[PDB]
């Protein structure tokens, strides 16, 4: 059974936010 | 690179020799005058410009009363119906019109003046140079002066303007602008009224010249009635 | 003034000088001062445009006309190509003039703003419910009040990707409340850096 | 008398450089300082017009003969539209070069050969680097876009 | 390379280049940001040691799957 | 549908379109000046 | 001065001394047709500034890929967007 | 001075007419290896003759032109470098 487009999508919003969330990781490892 | 500025000291490939005037001191002794140099027999003077517009239209028209004519003497074709010859469709044919062209504008075959091509071209060129004239555009050379009909620095590379009078030779232009631009006029309405070339009105009018005249046509009504 | 979440701060180049202002740049696009006018410029025509689709969509649609995605098959007395030229020559004209009005330049401005926000979420709205659901504005509007309770965008074929997105705006004024109050706010990196 | 041809850049024989027919002939001078780059009393956004009509018109045709789709009756398409890329490559290229080239003061003057002191080149500065760019952009585009028209159009092209 | 030929015959021939690039008409139009010059001694040590692991390790990674899918799958 | 669409965005984004402004990024900040 | 025989350090004539010298480069304010200047001011007219030519780029990067893998793969008939369209082989140990 | 001469070509026009055709006169004179005593710069010209018949299509790459070619302007381009050093020298004190 392949996954569903909403599972795919859904993971990859998750993923885009976890991006966000090590974009603000490195900008204070930056500083 | 370094400035150089040697002197070039070139000469003109053909420098006309003073010849002076040509023609005798009176000047206009035809119908009318001259602008600049006396009253206007019969339309009012419209403007400073109007003179400058008469010289534009009497140069275009001889151009283009020379060319019905030649174009007629060899090809045939009435210069009215040459534009139909060069349209979007089929411009090939308006390649071989000009007699004893060692080549044509379409070599054999798909090779051929485009209508586009052709127009493109022509927009590009006529209208820069058109507008290089008059005040539009800019200036590309300094030297002479835009709006001015006589410029006469470079583009009298034969220098006839300073070799004789200027002024008859000015004259002289003025008189064949206005005799070209009437014959002109003649062409459109002998166009109009017989559907047949300039040359082709000449010929008929030449070979029995007390028949085939405006009077002769308009017996049969101008082949409208 | 109200900014976009209450305990939002608004950006120092948003200070309530545009019209519609509250505060709403994350991705710091409008944080160029010389590019601001052109994207403020760029919301009213995006706007306008939303505004003139979502009329002549919803008239369309309640008057028996073709739908909206169909319209364009419809036979029309010009073909294509003539109608296309016909687009380029005139909305080329048309925004020509825009433009070099635009380099040589309150309530109804701040109306305007509104009216073209919402027009232009509604017009995303009217292509994603046709897109998901296939149905038109009209029948997708009736199809809800019908069964409001289970025939919503969060039970359609992209009912998880809309909850999580949701849930993602719901979680994020408050980490942004807790990134306030124990970082410093002092970042010298912004999301879109020109 | 036993001419010496190649001397030292402007008789200077202690700068890093030889005057000699490759550098210093009259018609390689004259050719270059023709050239839009060399005309520095230019606007910077003419000379990158020129210059990106020139180069992004040559640079289609490796990708037309030579791409992928080379074989394909869509092979002038795929290298116009390859090319059009490559012209934006480099325009963020140049965007990128003009943002960092020029950061530093350069408080030494230019002089010409003849020893006339002129002005700097406005191509050269952030501002004018930019308008270049600008010029490369809109020039290298219209000549992919020449060059898709004369494949399709050119008599003799094959 | 990296690991055989050390710097001072590579800082030689970036000087010739760079008086190259200073003398060439229409590229000196363009000027490096940062002063070209050859791999410090330990970099290049470390740059020809990443290069010898990075091909040895490849290779016999490419040789160990390759010789046992082709002969088992 | 996501097998259909995402590698060949994807693909793409990752190997031509993020590189690109990683390195053009990059770029500018390590030539940019330190004042 | 610089001038001088045999003399090639000048502190007046610093350009001179260092070499700074414009080979090639010409200072000639017109080259091209003014009008044409025109039309190619007005095709660059938002674009002459580098922030302008960074959206630009970011704009035509996303349009390029989105179309790319929507529609411009798919148009030059890649190999990869066309199917493998082919019987399936097995590996050693009947491993498909 | 060691300022650069624009003039370094010295180009002659004396020496151009003389070194072209002081080789196609002896490259035109009879030759008994070639068929008829032909020239080689006949067999050359009857080559040229063949192949432009055929504009677009160029030579074979067995057709004996490009030995003729060659063998024409390596014997052409010696005179004209040999005359240009010649001349040259013989104005300056080379020789006398
Ligand atoms: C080189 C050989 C050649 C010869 C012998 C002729 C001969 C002729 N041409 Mg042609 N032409 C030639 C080449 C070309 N003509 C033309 C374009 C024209 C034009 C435009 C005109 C002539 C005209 C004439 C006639 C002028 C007689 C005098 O005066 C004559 C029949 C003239 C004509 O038809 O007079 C009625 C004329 O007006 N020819 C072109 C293209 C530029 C040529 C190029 O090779
Ligand atoms: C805002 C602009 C705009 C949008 C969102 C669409 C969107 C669409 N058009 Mg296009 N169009 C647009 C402008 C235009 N279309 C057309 C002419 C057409 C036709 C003729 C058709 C579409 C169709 C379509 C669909 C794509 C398949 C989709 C609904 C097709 C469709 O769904 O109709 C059934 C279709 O058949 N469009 C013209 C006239 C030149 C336009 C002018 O700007
Ligand atoms: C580190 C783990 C990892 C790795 C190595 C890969 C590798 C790959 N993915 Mg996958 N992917 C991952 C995680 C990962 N993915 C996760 C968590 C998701 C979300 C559910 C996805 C969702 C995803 C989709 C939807 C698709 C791919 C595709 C691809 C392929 C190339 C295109 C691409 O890079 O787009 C990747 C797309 C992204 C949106 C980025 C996702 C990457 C994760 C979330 C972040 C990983 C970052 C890393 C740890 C640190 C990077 C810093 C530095 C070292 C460079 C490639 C086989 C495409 C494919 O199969 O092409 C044939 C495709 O269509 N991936
Ligand atoms: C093939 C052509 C050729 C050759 C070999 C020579 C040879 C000579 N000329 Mg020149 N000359 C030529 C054409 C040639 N001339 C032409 C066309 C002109 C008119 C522009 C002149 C005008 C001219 C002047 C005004 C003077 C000379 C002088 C001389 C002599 C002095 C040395 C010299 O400059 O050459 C070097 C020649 C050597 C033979 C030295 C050895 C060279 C070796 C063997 C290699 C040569 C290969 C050979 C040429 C074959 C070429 C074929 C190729 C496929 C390799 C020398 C005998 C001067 C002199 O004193 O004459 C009285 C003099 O004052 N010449
Ligand atoms: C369009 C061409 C043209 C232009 C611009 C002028 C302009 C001028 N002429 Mg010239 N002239 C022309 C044609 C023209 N003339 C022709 C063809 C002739 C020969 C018959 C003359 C003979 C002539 C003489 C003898 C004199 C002038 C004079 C003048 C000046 C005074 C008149 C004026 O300003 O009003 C210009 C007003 C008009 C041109 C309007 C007249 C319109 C009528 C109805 C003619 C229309 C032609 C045709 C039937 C249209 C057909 C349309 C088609 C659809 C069928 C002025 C510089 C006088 C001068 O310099 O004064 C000092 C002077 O003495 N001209
Ligand atoms: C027979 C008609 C005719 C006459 C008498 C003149 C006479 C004159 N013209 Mg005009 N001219 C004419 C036709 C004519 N032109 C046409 C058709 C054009 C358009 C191509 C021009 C375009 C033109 C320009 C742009 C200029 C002149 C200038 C001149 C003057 C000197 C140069 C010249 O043509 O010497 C007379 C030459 C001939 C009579 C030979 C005609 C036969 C040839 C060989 C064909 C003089 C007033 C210049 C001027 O006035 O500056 C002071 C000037 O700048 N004319
Ligand atoms: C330079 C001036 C000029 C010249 C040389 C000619 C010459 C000619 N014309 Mg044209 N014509 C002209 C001006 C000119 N015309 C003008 C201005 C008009 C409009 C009023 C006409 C209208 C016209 C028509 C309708 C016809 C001619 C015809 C003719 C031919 C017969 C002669 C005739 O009946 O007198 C013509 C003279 C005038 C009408 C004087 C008008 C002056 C006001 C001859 C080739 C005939 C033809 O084709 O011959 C077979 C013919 O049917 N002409
Ligand atoms: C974004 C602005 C916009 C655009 C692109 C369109 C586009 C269209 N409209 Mg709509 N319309 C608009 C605004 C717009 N309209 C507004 C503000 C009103 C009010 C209407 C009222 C309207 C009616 C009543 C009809 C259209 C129709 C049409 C179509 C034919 C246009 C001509 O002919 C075309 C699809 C006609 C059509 O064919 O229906 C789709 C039609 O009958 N429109
Ligand atoms: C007017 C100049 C001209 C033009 C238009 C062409 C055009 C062409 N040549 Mg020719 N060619 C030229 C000069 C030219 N060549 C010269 C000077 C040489 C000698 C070095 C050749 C030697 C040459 C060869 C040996 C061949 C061509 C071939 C070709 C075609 C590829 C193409 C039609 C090829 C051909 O026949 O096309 C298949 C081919 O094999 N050319
Ligand atoms: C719009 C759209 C689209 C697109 C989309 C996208 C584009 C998405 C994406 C998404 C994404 C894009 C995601 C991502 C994610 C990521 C991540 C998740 C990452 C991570 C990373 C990390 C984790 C790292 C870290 C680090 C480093 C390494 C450096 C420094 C340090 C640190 C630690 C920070 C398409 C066209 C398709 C369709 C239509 C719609």
């Amino acid at each position: 059974m392949p996954l569903s487009d909403t599972q795919v999508f859904t993971a990859l919003f998750v993923a885009l936010i976890t991006g966000i969330l090590s974009l603000r990781l490195g900008t204070q490892l930056y500083k | 690179r370094r400035t150089k500025a040697s002197v070039p000291a070139k000469r003109s490939a053909f420098k006309a020799n003073k010849f002076g005037s040509l023609a005798p001191p009176d000047l206009y002794p035809e119908f009318g005058t001259y602008p600049g140099g006396g009253e206007s027999p019969v339309i009012p003077f419209g403007s400073e410009k109007n003179a400058e517009r008469e010289i534009i239209h009497g140069r275009w028209a001889m151009l283009g009363v020379t060319g019905a004519w030649a174009a007629e003497n060899g090809t045939g074709i009435p210069w009215f119906t040459a534009g139909t010859l060069c349209t979007p469709d089929d411009c090939t044919a308006v390649a071989d019109k000009f007699p004893g062209a060692v080549a044509p504008l379409a070599p054999a075959g798909s090779g051929y003046p485009n209508f586009w091509a052709v127009l493109a071209i022509e927009i590009f060129l006529v209208g820069s140079a058109e507008c290089y004239r008059t005040g539009l555009f800019e200036n590309p050379f300094p030297e002479l002066t835009q709006g001015d009909v006589t410029p006469g620095g470079r583009f009298d590379p034969l220098g006839f303007a300073e070799a004789g009078d200027l002024e008859e030779l000015k004259i002289k232009e003025l008189k064949h602008s206005r005799l070209a631009m009437f014959a002109w006029l003649g062409c459109i309405m002998q166009a109009l009224a017989t559907q047949e070339g300039p040359i082709a009105n000449w010929t008929a009018h030449v070979a029995d010249p007390i028949h085939a005249n405006v009077l002769t046509n308009a017996a049969k009504g101008f082949k409208f009635y | 003034r109200e900014l976009w979440y209450p305990g939002a701060v608004a950006p120092e180049y948003l200070n309530g000088s545009m019209a519609g202002d509250y505060g709403f740049d994350p991705l710091r696009l409008g944080a160029n001062v010389e590019t601001l006018p052109y994207l403020q410029e760029a919301e009213l025509m995006n706007g306008r445009w939303a505004m003139a689709a979502t009329a002549g969509i919803l008239f369309t649609d309640a008057t028996g006309l073709p739908k909206w995605w169909e319209a364009g098959a419809a036979d029309y007395g010009y073909d294509f190509q003539t109608l296309v030229a016909f687009q380029v020559v005139v909305m080329g004209v048309l925004e020509a003039f825009r433009v070099r009005g635009l380099m040589k330049t309150p309530d109804k401005r701040v109306k305007e703003v509104k009216n073209g926000r919402l027009a232009m979420v509604a017009f995303l709205g009217m292509v994603s419910s046709y897109a998901v659901t296939g149905l038109s504005p009209l029948e997708a509007l009736e199809a809800h009040m019908a069964n409001p309770q289970a025939v919503n965008l969060f039970t359609s074929a992209v009912g998880g990707e809309s909850v999580a997105f949701i849930a993602f705006l719901s979680c994020a004024p408050t980490f942004l409340l807790a990134q306030k109050t124990l970082g410093d706010g002092k970042e010298e990196f912004r999301p879109i850096p020109w | 008398d036993k001419v010496q041809i190649v001397k030292p850049i402007n008789g200077d024989p202690f700068i890093g450089m030889l005057e000699t027919p490759v550098t210093s002939s009259p018609d390689v001078a004259n050719f270059l300082s023709n050239l839009p780059a060399y005309r520095t009393g230019v606007a910077p956004l003419l000379r990158g017009v020129e210059v990106g009509l020139a180069h992004g018109f040559f640079v289609t045709g490796p990708f037309i003969k030579l791409g992928p789709l080379r074989s394909t009756d869509a092979a002038e398409l795929a290298g116009c539209l390859s090319g059009a890329g490559l012209v934006l490559i480099l325009t963020a290229c140049l965007s990128i070069y003009g943002a960092t080239a020029f950061q530093r003061e350069e408080v030494v003057g230019l002089k010409t050969l003849s020893g006339r002191t002129i002005a700097k080149d406005p191509l050269q500065s952030s501002e004018g680097w930019a308008s270049f760019t600008s010029g490369w952009l809109v020039g290298g585009l219209s000549g992919v876009a020449w060059s898709y028209v004369l494949t399709q159009v050119l008599p003799y092209y094959s | 390379m990296f690991l055989i030929s050390w710097r001072g015959y590579w800082q030689e021939l970036i000087e010739t280049l760079v008086w190259a690039h200073e003398r060439t008409p229409l590229a000196n139009f363009v000027k490096w940001n940062d002063k070209p010059v050859a791999l410090s001694i330990v970099q290049a040590r470390l740059v020809g040691l990443t290069h010898f692991a990075v091909g040895f390790v490849l290779t016999y990674a490419a040789f160990v799957i390759a010789s046992t899918s082709g002969k088992f799958g | 549908m996501a097998a259909s669409l995402l590698p060949s965005i994807f693909v793409p984004l990752v190997g031509l379109v993020f590189p690109a402004v990683a390195m053009a990024s990059l770029f500018l900040y390590i030539e940019k000046e330190q004042v | 001065k610089y001038g001088d025989e045999s003399v090639y350090f000048d502190l007046s004539d610093v350009e001179a001394t260092t070499g700074s010298w414009d080979v090639y480069g010409v200072d000639s304010a017109s080259r091209y047709p003014e009008q044409q200047a025109a039309f190619f001011e007005a095709a660059a007219q938002g674009l002459g500034r580098r922030e302008a030519v960074y959206s630009v780029l970011a704009v035509s990067a996303g349009l390029l890929t989105v179309a790319y893998g929507v529609k411009g793969a798919k148009d030059a008939k890649l190999p990869i967007t066309v199917g493998p369209q082919q019987p399936a082989q097995v590996g050693p140990r009947d491993r498909i | 001075d060691l300022k650069f001469d624009d003039d370094w070509k010295k180009s002659n026009v004396a020496v151009h007419l003389a070194s072209l055709f002081g080789w196609v006169i002896p490259s035109a004179s009879p030759c008994p290896a070639f068929p008829d005593n032909a020239s080689l710069f006949k067999v050359f010209s009857d080559r040229i003759s063949e192949n432009l018949a055929h504009f677009p299509t160029g030579p074979s790459a067995d057709d004996p032109i490009w030995l003729y070619m060659l063998t024409w302007h390596m014997g052409l381009f010696a005179c004209m470098m040999f005359g240009q050093i010649g001349v040259q020298a013989r104005k300056q004190g080379y020789f006398g």
